[PDB]
């Protein structure tokens, strides 16, 4: 029988290398339109993090688009902080933002995101 | 440590 | 003075999915080639956890490369070794393979690596 | 938990 290696930090590293990747705008595939502004980001990172964007990639069709449009009524900041959450596993809710940021996390079927905001507002 | 060894 | 929620299997999460999409060939954008031997990757992941990809895809000229060959000296198991080390955080060390892990670990410039090696060689 | 706090 044998076992096995594990690296404690790796995964944590690689989601920072991302991030400075983003960062730096290098390897950046997609942009993401809301309401007027623009988000770069790599369609790899959002469609392990977004079932709404698994769906977009996966399709034939849509998967060579290099600027996808949401719908303008959802707030470009709760996108904003769920996209530096899928970089970083840190969800910045606040008693401000959190209805916007469950509506779009709806919106991008992040079910993990939808729960905890569901958690914090029963708790308030 | 960071490494630690886990089941196979 | 604020504090933060962090999601505690996110980042392994993402690698998770990413692994997912490598055995997919989903969103797959680089073939990496080893003594004839075909591996298939996504640059950002290469990027994030080896300097010498991290230098191969900063170069203007090299970034749209599609194909990459290492150099054919180079064990290609130890390669696979190192590959899905990358998308899981577990490093098949073993006897048999230690030597040629290193050696491709060096030549990727995956400091972590090498120096983990190297501790296993040292207490055998 | 799949949650936890730290400092800001
Ligand atoms: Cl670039
Ligand atoms: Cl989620
Ligand atoms: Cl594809
Ligand atoms: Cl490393
Ligand atoms: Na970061
Ligand atoms: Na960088
Ligand atoms: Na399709
Ligand atoms: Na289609
Ligand atoms: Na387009
Ligand atoms: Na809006
Ligand atoms: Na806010
Ligand atoms: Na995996
Ligand atoms: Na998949
Ligand atoms: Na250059
Ligand atoms: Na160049
Ligand atoms: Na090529
Ligand atoms: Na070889
Ligand atoms: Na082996």
């Amino acid at each position: 029988p044998d076992s096995q290696i594990q690296f404690t930090r790796h995964a944590s590293d690689v989601l920072l290398n991302l991030n400075r990747l983003r960062s730096r705008d290098i390897l950046t595939d997609v942009v993401i339109v809301v309401s007027r502004e623009q988000f770069r980001a790599h369609k790899t990172v959002l469609m392990a993090c977004s079932g709404l964007f698994y769906s977009i990639f996966t399709d034939q069709l849509k998967r060579n688009l290099s600027v996808i449009n949401l719908d303008p009524e959802i707030n470009p900041e709760g996108f904003n902080i769920l996209l530096d959450f899928m970089y970083t596993s840190r969800l910045n809710l606040r008693e401000g933002n959190i209805m916007a940021v469950m509506a779009t996390a709806m919106y991008l079927q992040m079910e993990h995101v939808v729960d905890t905001c569901r958690k914090f507002i029963k708790a308030s | 440590s960071d490494l630690y060894l886990r089941p196979g």
